[PDB]
RNA sequence: UCCGAUAUAGCGUAACGGCUAUCACAUCACGCUUUCACCGUGGAGACCGGGGUUCGACUCCCCGUAUCGGAGCCA
RNA sequence: UUCCUCGUGGCCCAAUGGUCACGGCGUCUGGCUCGAACCAGAAGAUUCCAGGUUCAAGUCCUGGCGGGGAAGCCA
RNA sequence: GCUCAUGGAGAACAGAAAUCUCCAGUAGAACAAAAGGGUAAAAGCCCCCUUGAUUUUGAUUUUCAGUGUGAAUACAAACCAUGAAAGUGUGGCCUAUCGAUCCUUUAGUCCCUCGGAAUUUGAGGCUAGAGGUGCCAGAAAAGUUACCACAGGGAUAACUGGCUUGUGGCAGUCAAGCGUUCAUAGCGACAUUGCUUUUUGAUUCUUCGAUGUCGGCUCUUCCUAUCAUACCGAAGCAGAAUUCGGUAAGCGUUGGAUUGUUCACCCACUAAUAGGGAACGUGAGCUGGGUUUAGACCGUCGUGAGACAGGUUAGUUUUACCCUAC
RNA sequence: GUCUAAUUAAAACAUAGCAUUGCGAUGGUCAGAAAGUGAUGUUGACGCAAUGUGAUUUCUGCCCAGUGCUCUGAAUGUCAAAGUGAAGAAAUUCAACCAAGCGCGGGUAAACGGCGGGAGUAACUAUGACUCUCUUAAGGUAGCCAAAUGCCUCGUCAUCUAA
RNA sequence: AGCUGGUUCCUGCCGAAGUUUCCCUCAGGAUAGCAGAAGCUCGUAUCAGUUUUAUGAGGUAAAGCGAAUGAUUAGAGGUUCCGGGGUCGAAAUGACCUUGACCUAUUCUCAAACUUUAAAUAUGUAAGAAGUCCUUGUUACUUAAUUGAACGUGGACAUUUGAAUGAAGAGCUUUUAGUGGGCCAUUUUUGGUAAGCAGAACUGGCGAUGCGGGAUGAACCGAACGUAGAGUUAAGGUGCCGGA
RNA sequence: AAACCCAUACGCGUAAUGAAAGUGAACGUAGGUUGGGGCCUCGCAAGAGGUGCACAAUCGACCGAUCCUGAUGUCUUCGGA
RNA sequence: GGUUGCGGCCAUAUCUACCAGAAAGCACCGUUUCCCGUCCGAUCAACUGUAGUUAAGCUGGUAAGAGCCUGACCGAGUAGUGUAGUGGGUGACCAUACGCGAAACUCAGGUGCUGCAAUCU
């Protein structure tokens, strides 16, 4: 007969880690979620209740709800040829706030400092961020550094 | 009633090894790794002969079995009965299935074809890589001449192409010949049963100096 | 299983609104009524030519059958209706389980 | 006489025909499954904040 | 589901609300016969399970289990 | 090959998951009279093998072996 | 509140295992069951108190059509338990353990209706459950047909053919040994490489608005993996006879008893009585003994009608004048 | 003697003989929508009706547990409608009573049909008159057989043939 | 009749499915998907089968077993008040030796249902005007508390407004057809000795598609088609058949 | 049988919701916020501001049903603000 | 800088064996009337801070220590892998092109950092 349960093929990632069982660290339930934070699921194994399905494991979502204990996030589901919105109300362990919001919060007040800075003086400041640009000109010098001619080598059995 | 064995000569299942959901296999027909004076020390075989394989395949357990009588057989003669140590380096943990069907005229009554195909168990083999070292015989320098033709010989009971290289090591240990020379001259050294154990710079010294105090005898 | 006599739970009786000692029975279905309006239909429709005119079951698959409690507030005589799961032997009257005696 | 029983082909192609859109986000969305404890002084702060607003700028 | 019956020593069986209950068989002995069987005398052994009525339950009332017979059967 | 069933003292057969196991025949000892029959008494078991379930496995669950049985049809 | 499995060291009866003490012990144990996750001042073991396995309905996740059921999640308004308290608790540590309409039945509100108007019974309604559909989105359901029928199917069997070649058959490599001695005259184990498609299977591509199935008779051709004949090589070839091998398919390879037989087995002759293919060559070429319609008998099975690669007997073999080939 | 006219002429059907079963006429078997209606019956147990087997000869063994058929009826058995009694304001409900049938108890196989399994044992060996044990309603008797009935099977021996 | 067969003019534009869930459902239907038509609101975006930067998630390949579980070859050194044997032996918590198990450090080989570790490819989010910051207003929620939460007023920051590339117009709705037998190739992979076998994953194709090439071929290579002309080429080719 | 003319009804619709008894749609410029074509004002233009139909999202209000709360009062059990 | 209370990250913090420990603090330690709990004032509770001791716990250090952590042009740009070819190869498989890129091993180094409050020669 076949199976598709709720934590069918759950085996290895609810698995908790290697020499990290047991309890979890306070900082989990001390961290602070308002509405609009955006967090990353990561199911914790030895918190049975509150869990997300190993659908939403590695999806990030944006919190929508606060209650006692849990949280309420909206998360983007491909069915089909559409996506849906799903909203789970997820227990805190199995949440943490992504840091890519952060980051980019960061940049936010930087280029906002660069704008007030640059505009005592008016320098076209171009705050956007640019790709990796081809490397320039340059030259190398041999002082020190003579060029240490190689060849091929012959082929031997090494066993 | 054996099934020949271009049937199980490439590796086309996963490994399927004896385990508590398989539970019911034949033995070995090989059960025999070591031969000639196995119990010899380091310093007496300083000569590595290998046979190694040049092809992704399958070897039967049978293969194995008559590939180490042939060689012993001529290499006992030969060389004598402790003029070498010899070792089978693969070890038969695949096991094969068969799907029996009936072979007798008016069979399709009864066969029900392709239905419940899964086999059963009836052989074992070896699975060997490229590069892979089926057999290695360690002797003396005078005896290369002997067991390379003992391993030439096995070559014929095997399927597929199997090289034989001369290692550049000291017997079957994993360092070369100056080396472990340059190693057994100070006291790094020191003989096993059959194998050897080397002195670390690392680990308690109270310890490597009651083991191998000929190195710091200096 | 064993399930108490007695037991401790709310009571909706617009007096009480609050958690009650009830009086626990098990549930009987009732003898079935002629004069219902069923069982009119259907001896009309069974009277006369054409035979069985319902259908009449017999691919009976479940040993077993949910358990219903009645429980009867002592205060005000409310009844209320509770199911348990699916159990193949029942009781109200319990000798509890102790653990260090010896078999 | 079997048949084929499952496969996934053409599906995608299928789906991208006219798919894979977003489903879209809106200004104000929906406050359904909002804890009702926090709906229903929500409720009374906007009827405050409107007054607020009317009777300042009267 | 309805009616009726039954459950009793190791087996089976009988009984009045004034008995932890008679019986033939099974077994413990004592007896009697050349012996074997046959046979006689004392014993030790049991009221389907749970509640209720009663100066007193095998026995009456209720519920449940198992068995038998006959009747019935709209999820 | 599939399915069903059984495996028990020297032989035949039985068992509530609840004493290192009921009976009968055979064997042995003694008696009666030389032998049978008969009267008394004893001994004999790793419950087919390998695993597990329970406080407890002969029994409860899986595989193998052996004995038996049923099926193996349309062409 | 305590820490388990297990090991080690000790204590009368007491030993491998009774009870007691100590040390180590990251879980190697237990948590109802299947397996996998998870859990150590606990989710385990012992003890205390309890019924939150309660009420009211709503929302969410999984299966998914973003329907239902089932299961689960987090809240809200009550009422409770527990604990010093924070807090936990809406059944089982998590992942399975279950069920529409209609009908019946119970509980609740004691509310609505019985329509000329009232009272009391009865009945029907509202809301929540139970009685079950396991073919588990849920018909009320035994066989046979060899007297059979119809619509269809090459989506699907019984032939050939095709792919494959396990099985069958044939042939190689190697060489432990046999062969008085001696691996290879002749053989050749343990292993291994292949060919063939005259075996049987596997498969289901073609054919069900039909490609006439077994065998034999008749006739032709083809292959060679050569039985004989021609020429040779080798021998454990003195001769004779025999064995192995090569070039060779040019020429031949029989008559009979029994069996429907293919196959087989015997008699005999023979230089020899080799193997095969050609839609398992060949039915508008025959025959029709057998298989395989309908009649009938037996045995076994079946209540029966009837079934049986079980046996027996009886059972219509059509057309060429066309094209091509000859 | 008879039959599948147009694929089966037979061992199939029929037959005489044998046996069983029901019925004494207000009856048995059968017919008919019904009937002051019919066939058997212009009949009467040496008859009619219904079955089976199939001349003669010689025989037709055991089983009534099962399914059937039949026979018995005092019953703490069950058992419909009608009828009876109580309760009720009535609908109605509840009780007792309740024919046949079933069940209870007997018979019947020339009714349907059925009619064992394992061990040991005779001082050459083999076999097993004999014993033990389990078990059935009874355990396949007299006879017969590789038969039109036997898979194994081209069974084994003999005869028939050169085979 | 869920089954066979047939179903009558032209051109133009668009253009599928053989998959999901349910059904006495498996030669059929409903449902969703794919397609068409009608369009509606707007006017370069509340986009994208793509990359980059930042950030997460994973437990496959590989690898490991002198790291846990399990399998596994070989010896070496050790311990028995305590496995089985022999010898000195009366025995001894007594000794000499043999064989097993157990311990220590080593050694050879392995795992779809083992793993410390662990890719490549695929995958989630974000990269600003619905944004950031400052000030102070509402509440019956929350707080020890004008403390917070949410929603706000007012004020400041504009085209380098917050990475690249492209957008062929973006978004939205209604209705309805056919389809619900699939098949092949590369690669991943299951059963099977294997199969032009059976079954899955990703893409691309045939079906529905002609053209040049592969002699010949549904799928391979190349390339996709209005009618014509000229030129250049793809794949494949240049002895003759045959252009070179 | 055409064409022309017409009354009263009837049908749909203008009110829904509840099984029913039955009750029955404005706090407000017929609400607020966000966006919105078009129009208006200033501006050479760029753009800024005002108004903002339709449509979309969202928070509210009103009617009905359900579950509560239960005033003045009264056939003391009716009524139901 | 040491110590205590409450912690954060959760072995650079653990483990084995030794050494040392001013001051203060923690600790062991002393007693059983009361609250309280045990077979046992051993644990738990209460009283004293008095009679004593750094012996242990605790802190720190030591070890060519085990383990853990970090790094590396160590292995190895290896294995593996995305994409491509009318590439090779009877095949099994293998090379090449444009890309990504390990683990073991080897070597080297390290062995708790830190927050709030209080207290200390
Ligand atoms: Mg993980
Ligand atoms: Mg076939
Ligand atoms: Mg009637
Ligand atoms: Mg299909
Ligand atoms: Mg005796
Ligand atoms: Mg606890
Ligand atoms: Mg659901
Ligand atoms: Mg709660
Ligand atoms: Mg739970
Ligand atoms: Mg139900
Ligand atoms: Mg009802
Ligand atoms: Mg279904
Ligand atoms: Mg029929
Ligand atoms: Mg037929
Ligand atoms: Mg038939
Ligand atoms: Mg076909
Ligand atoms: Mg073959
Ligand atoms: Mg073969
Ligand atoms: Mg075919
Ligand atoms: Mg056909
Ligand atoms: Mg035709
Ligand atoms: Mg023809
Ligand atoms: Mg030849
Ligand atoms: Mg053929
Ligand atoms: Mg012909
Ligand atoms: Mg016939
Ligand atoms: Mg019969
Ligand atoms: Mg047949
Ligand atoms: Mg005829
Ligand atoms: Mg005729
Ligand atoms: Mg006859
Ligand atoms: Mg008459
Ligand atoms: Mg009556
Ligand atoms: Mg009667
Ligand atoms: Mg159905
Ligand atoms: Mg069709
Ligand atoms: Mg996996
Ligand atoms: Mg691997
Ligand atoms: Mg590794
Ligand atoms: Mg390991
Ligand atoms: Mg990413
Ligand atoms: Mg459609
Ligand atoms: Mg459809
Ligand atoms: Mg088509
Ligand atoms: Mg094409
Ligand atoms: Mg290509
Ligand atoms: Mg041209
Ligand atoms: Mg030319
Ligand atoms: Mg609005
Ligand atoms: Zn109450």
């Amino acid at each position: 007969g076949k199976s598709h349960g709720y934590r069918s093929r759950t085996r290895y990632m609810f698995q908790r880690d290697f020499r990290k069982h047991g309890a979890v660290h306070l900082s989990t339930y001390l961290k602070v979620y308002k509405v609009g934070d955006i967090v990353d699921i990561k199911a914790n194994g030895s918190i049975q209740k509150g869990m997300p399905h190993k659908f939403y494991q590695g999806k990030t979502g944006v919190v929508y709800n606060v209650t006692k204990s849990s949280v309420g996030v909206i998360i983007n589901k491909m069915v089909g040829n559409r996506y849906l919105e799903k909203r789970l109300n997820l227990r805190v362990e199995h949440i943490k706030h992504s840091k890519c919001r952060q980051e980019f919060l960061e940049r936010v007040k930087a280029n906002a400092a660069k704008r007030a800075e640059a505009k005592a003086q008016g320098v076209a400041v171009q705050l956007k961020r640019q790709p990796a640009q081809p490397r320039e000109s340059r030259i190398v010098s041999t002082e020190g550094n003579v060029p240490q001619t190689l060849a091929p080598v012959p082929y031997e059995t090494f066993i | 009633a054996r099934r020949p064995a271009r049937c199980y000569r490439y590796q086309k299942n996963k490994p399927y090894p004896k385990s508590r959901y398989n539970r019911a296999v034949p033995d070995s027909k090989i059960r025999i790794y070591d031969l000639g004076k196995k119990k010899a020390t380091v310093d007496e075989f300083p000569l590595c002969v290998h046979l190694v394989s040049n092809e992704l395949e399958q070897l039967s357990s049978e293969a194995l079995e008559a590939a180490r009588i042939c060689a012993n057989k001529y290499m006992t003669t030969v060389s004598g009965r402790d003029a070498f140590h010899l070792r089978v380096r693969v070890h038969p943990f695949h096991v094969l299935r068969i799907n029996k069907m009936l072979s007798c005229a008016g069979a399709d009554r009864l066969q029900q074809g392709m239905r419940g195909a899964w086999g059963k168990p009836h052989g074992l083999a070896a699975r060997v890589d490229i590069g892979q070292i089926i057999f290695s015989v360690r002797t003396k320098d005078s005896n290369k001449d002997v067991v390379v033709e003992g391993l030439r010989r096995a070559r014929y009971k095997f399927p597929g192409q199997q090289k034989i290289i001369l290692s550049k090591k000291w017997g079957f240990t994993n360092l070369d010949r100056p080396e472990y020379l340059k190693k057994r001259e100070a006291g790094e050294v020191k003989d096993d049963g059959a194998f050897v154990k080397f002195l670390s710079k690392k680990g308690s010294l109270e310890n490597n100096i009651r083991e191998f105090p000929e190195y710091f005898a200096a | 299983v064993n399930v108490p006599k007695t037991r401790k739970t709310y009571c909706k009786g617009k007096t009480c609104r609050k958690h009650t000692q009830h009086k626990v029975t098990q549930y009987k279905a009732g003898k079935a009524s002629l004069f219902a309006q069923g069982k009119r239909r259907y001896d009309r429709k069974q009277s006369g030519f054409g035979g069985q005119t319902k259908p009449v079951f017999h691919k009976k698959a479940k040993t077993t059958k949910k358990v219903v409690l009645r429980l009867e507030c002592v205060k005000c005589k409310t009844r209320a209706q509770l199911t348990l799961k699916r159990c193949k032997h029942f009781e109200l009257g319990g000798e509890k389980k102790q653990k260090g005696q010896a078999l | 006489a079997k048949s084929k029983n499952h496969t996934a082909h053409n599906q995608t192609r299928k789906a991208h025909r006219n798919g894979i859109k977003k489903p879209k986000t809106y200004k104000y969305p929906s406050l359904k499954g909002v804890d009702p404890k926090f709906r229903r002084n929500h409720k009374h702060a906007l009827h405050g904040t409107a007054k607020a607003l009317a009777a300042a700028k009267k």
